[PDB]
DNA sequence: GCTTGACAAAAGTGTTAAATTGTGCTATACT
DNA sequence: AGCACAATTTAACACTTTTGTCAAGC
């Protein structure tokens, strides 16, 4: 009754077609109006929301980005699945997340096909949005999804948050090759610009200059006979190591 | 007294990576990062972060290079950036290079 | 929580006696048949008066309301059926949701002149539909049903058989039970466990993870990719030593240079030869490689 | 390329989405359990993400480096280096919208300002809560009143 | 427990060396799915082109070419009239629609 | 240097049986 | 659970052709 007049609908379609029928210029308009008059609690709330509609209007962008209808999975070695001996495998938990959504999603497709009463089908909507929810930013909204022990699992946002993420990669510091540790002592005999060093551990470091420069000198076939030559610390070794050093 | 010139490295994280018979490979932390800085050595630290932690297609390239004798390929943009991209992306997240 | 404003939802619904659904499902085939005989009419065209095609019509929407309405009256017995399979394997929702599925196949699958009552034919149907669900889509490794039924039985029956003797029991032992080798019931016992999440500190503090302690078993050694490229390089300058058409007829039996090998007639082809003529100077061309000279160069790599 | 100036962040347009990824997957089937190998269309899937051996189709009518750029025209999967894995993405077209979390359950939520909406009013109508009112015929309203 | 467990990957690595010269010949095709789509695809040269291809898109589209060799072979999915034909006679329907007819038609 | 002849082991090729995997179904009442 | 049945994939076996082999000779 009366219904041929208005629309109404619910969820993230309607949010949508709220932003479509939404002109940014006008609201920019108003909220410059609003702040050029009114004054107090008045146009501080103006001036904030002018913030994000400007933060819209000046660039190339569009709302429409923030109502998602295609949602990207990411590489599969992303998310790995290795078998540990025994025949165990592991995984990450990102792909229980993309499971639970592609599940909800189809079977909200099946549903519809079908057809039934709106309590379901809202229902299932509502699922689905939890379900997305749940793998941009576990524990947002609600209780975290948790898996085999009660706990959070460890959603997208995870990868780049916390001292884990991505961002706080290459600051935390990370150990390297070509290096190596030991007790000093002190070598009142050398000059200001030598180190002693053990050639155990010099024979160690400069392991590949060795197995090439003892290649030219036709001390070894090739490169693997050099290595295994290198590796068995034969006498030969230490003419050339001091040449390399 | 430890030495490594190349070991194991860990499936996950490609880290290197010791136990009993492994060498196991130093820990170059942070304040020697901040002293490298200090001394305005770029390359010396990029070498550190790139080509001797993670790059594994950097790893392999000097390593080739130095047993044939030729010149150690100048550390470029490594692997490690083309997956920040990738995991933003999986937000939503248009990230473009200009 | 949205468990709570679902039962509300449901909630606000009326339930149903004994004869109404019998008169629900009447109205249903009513309106299925009214349908149906839509097409006889559209291809018998002549559609009828007004109020003809008005009241079939009328009837029809009511087989859809009425539909709904026993699905709306239903939907509480589905959630209390569904509300004791939760805690292995599934969110309470997708139950509820399944369950759903299993009382639109019933309504879809019932009748009303046998005379009895609805839930309890409904029952089967809601409960099949969760234990197939449950089933399917309760392991991120899928695992077809038919084997599931032998897991969940070697289950039961291990843990009835523990109960008993009061301790672990055995391989062989359920083996000799289940009708099966002790193989049998090893690969079953296999496949029964469940992938290890990586995320989980490793029991301790508590920044380190499962993932940093994985050594790959065939990681990617450097010295064997260098090696494979001298070891190419080697093989060729070995094999330019030889005589002219040799190195192209050891080349093409072993497929080095373009990729795939020859039969042994293949490769004559195009030296206008037989079986024979090939065969023979490819052998004593590798009695030629095994002299020691050429195989001085060689034998490290192997 | 070796040559930055800057990095540039952006909403990406439902447009994009489908214009980055290599295929749909419509499965939740990770591996086979028996032979331990990719499912097709599911997650893992060799047509859509790649190779999981270097230079091999799934079926495995080419398999040495002379078949590069090349589709098996019968599992349809490209055959190239592995490494292919770890850097192509997939999508998934949902059934109904779904909007983005970061924005809405954000403080200050961005929706609550775009559209100035109430929070609290906001997540009723996401969440199949209550009804919203999206458009209305003035025209009518006024005439037919 | 923290230690050195060894595990494996899924999958294969060979050491073959990358080459841009002397490749096998290769033959393009250009799909095109329902929504007006262009999708072009590599194909062995000596192979058998397919009909139909599961296009980048994600919904199956045909060839550039004319071929159009067969919509068919589809089954219709069981529908509720099917099992309702099931355990049901069709006179009983008919008599049925009759009865509730005349409370609609005698209001 | 090169062919013919007989000749045997290997690989297709086609067919048929086994197992394998997916789907439908079960009617006291239970909300 | 459990069963009943259909569709699909794997294996097993006969048989025929191909591919490698040796003896001989010219
Ligand atoms: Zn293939």
């Amino acid at each position: 009754r009366y219904g041929e007049y208005f629309t109404g609908a619910m969820g993230a379609e309607s949010i949508q077609k709220l932003i479509e029928n939404f002109d940014i210029d006008a609201e920019a308009e108003s909220l410059r109006d609003v702040i050029r008059n009114g004054k107090g609690q008045k146009k501080l709330r103006a001036l904030k929301r002018l913030k994000v509609v400007a933060a819209f209007q000046q660039s190339g962008n569009s709302p429409m980005g923030m109502v998602l209808d295609a949602v990207p999975v990411i590489p599969p070695e992303l998310r790995p699945m290795v078998q540990l001996d025994g025949g165990r495998f592991a995984t990450s938990d990102l792909n229980d997340l993309y499971r639970r959504v592609i599940n909800r999603n189809n079977r909200l497709k099946r549903l519809i096909d079908l057809g039934a009463p709106e309590i379901i089908v809202n229902n299932e909507k509502r699922m689905l949005q939890e379900s997305v929810d749940a793998l941009f930013d576990n524990g947002r909204r609600g209780r975290p999804v948790t898996g085999p022990g009660n706990r959070p699992l460890k959603s997208l946002s995870d990868l780049l948050k916390g001292k884990q993420g991505r961002f706080r990669q290459n600051l935390l510091g990370k150990r390297v090759d070509y290096s190596g540790r030991s007790v000093i002592v002190v070598g009142p005999q050398l000059k200001l610009h030598q180190c002693g060093l053990p050639k155990l551990m010099a024979l160690e470091l400069f392991k590949p200059f060795v197995m090439k420069r003892l290649v030219d000198l036709n001390h070894a076939q090739n490169i693997k006979s050099a290595k295994r030559m290198v590796e068995r610390q034969r006498p030969q070794v230490w003419d050339v190591l001091e040449e390399v050093i | 007294i430890h030495a490594r010139s190349t070991g194991p490295y860990s499936m996950i994280t490609q880290q290197p990576l010791g136990g009993k018979a492994q060498f196991g490979g130093q820990r170059f932390g942070e304040m020697e990062c901040w002293a490298m800085q200090a001394y305005g050595a770029a390359y010396t630290l990029q070498e550190l972060l790139t080509i001797k932690s993670d790059d594994t297609v950097g790893r392999v390239k000097v390593y080739e290079a130095i047993v044939k004798g030729e010149n150690i390929p100048e550390p470029g943009i490594p692997e490690s950036f083309k997956v920040l991209l990738k995991e933003l992306q999986s937000l939503c997240l248009n990230v473009e290079v200009l | 929580d949205s468990v709570r404003a679902y039962l509300k939802q449901i909630g606000k619904v009326a339930l149903l006696n004994a004869e109404e659904e019998v008169e629900l499902a009447k109205r249903i085939e009513a309106g299925l048949y009214a349908t149906q005989l839509m097409t006889e009419l559209s291809e018998r065209g002549e559609k009828l008066p007004a109020a003809q095609r008005r009241d079939m019509m009328w009837i029809c929407r009511d087989g859809d309301r009425a539909k709904n309405h026993l699905l709306e009256a239903n939907l509480r017995l589905v959630v209390s059926l569904a509300k004791r399979y939760t805690g292995r394997g599934m969110a309470f929702l997708d139950l509820i949701q399944e369950g759903n599925l299993g009382l639109i196949r019933a309504v879809e699958k019932f009748d009303y002149t046998k005379g009895y009552k609805f839930s309890t034919y409904a029952t089967w149907w809601i409960r099949q539909a969760i234990t197939r669900a449950m089933a399917d889509q309760a392991r991120t490794i899928r695992i077809p049903v038919h084997m599931v039924e032998v897991i969940n039985k070697l289950g039961r029956i291990q843990r009835e058989l523990l109960q008993d003797l009061g301790r672990e029991p055995t391989p062989e032992e359920l083996a000799k039970e289940m009708d099966i080798t002790p193989e049998k019931v090893l690969e079953i016992q296999q496949y029964a466990r469940e992938p290890i999440s990586l995320d989980q500190t490793i029991g301790d503090e508590g920044d380190s993870q499962l993932g940093d302690f994985i050594e790959d078993s065939e990681a990617v050694v450097a010295v064997d990719a260098v090696s494979f490229t001298l070891l190419q390089d080697q093989l060729q300058s070995v094999l330019d030593t030889l005589s002219e058409r040799e190195a192209g007829v050891v080349r093409l039996r072993f497929g080095l240079t373009d990729g795939q090998p020859r039969t042994l007639d293949e490769i004559g082809q195009v030296y206008g030869v037989t079986r024979e003529r090939i065969r023979q100077i490819e052998s004593k061309t590798m009695s030629k490689l095994r002299h020691p000279s050429r195989s001085q160069v060689l034998r490290d790599y192997l | 390329v070796n040559f930055f100036d800057e990095l540039r962040i952006g909403l990406a347009t439902a447009e994009d989405i489908r214009q980055w990824s290599y295929g749909e997957v419509k499965k939740p089937e990770t591996i086979n359990y028996r032979t331990l190998k990719p499912e097709k269309d599911g997650l893992f899937c060799e047509k859509i993400f790649g190779p999981t051996r270097d230079w091999e189709c799934y079926c495995g009518k080419y398999k040495r480096v002379r078949f590069k750029g090349i589709i098996c025209e019968r599992c349809g999967v490209e055959v190239t280096r592995a490494k292919v894995r770890r850097e192509r993405m997939g999508h998934i077209e949902l059934a109904a919208p779904v909007t983005h979390i970061w924005y809405f359950k954000g403080v200050p939520s961005r929706l609550g300002y775009l559209l100035d909406l109430a929070p609290k009013d906001l997540e009723k109508i996401i969440y199949f809560a209550a009804y919203v009112i999206t458009s209305v015929d003035e025209e009518m309203r006024h005439n037919e009143l | 427990a923290d230690r050195v467990l060894r595990g494996s990957r899924l999958g294969a690595v060979s050491y073959e060396t990358d080459r841009n010269h002397d490749l096998a010949p290769r033959q393009i095709a250009r799909y095109r799915t329902d929504n007006g789509e262009e999708f072009e695809v590599p194909f062995a040269d000596d192979a058998e082109i397919p009909g139909t291809w599961l296009c980048r898109n994600g919904m199956e589209g045909t060839l550039i070419e004319g071929d159009l060799p067969e919509p068919k072979k589809v089954k219709p999915p069981r529908t509720h009239w099917d099992m309702l034909l099931e355990r049901r006679s069709i006179e009983e329907l008919e008599e049925l629609l009759k009865e509730r007819l005349e409370l609609i038609r005698s209001r």
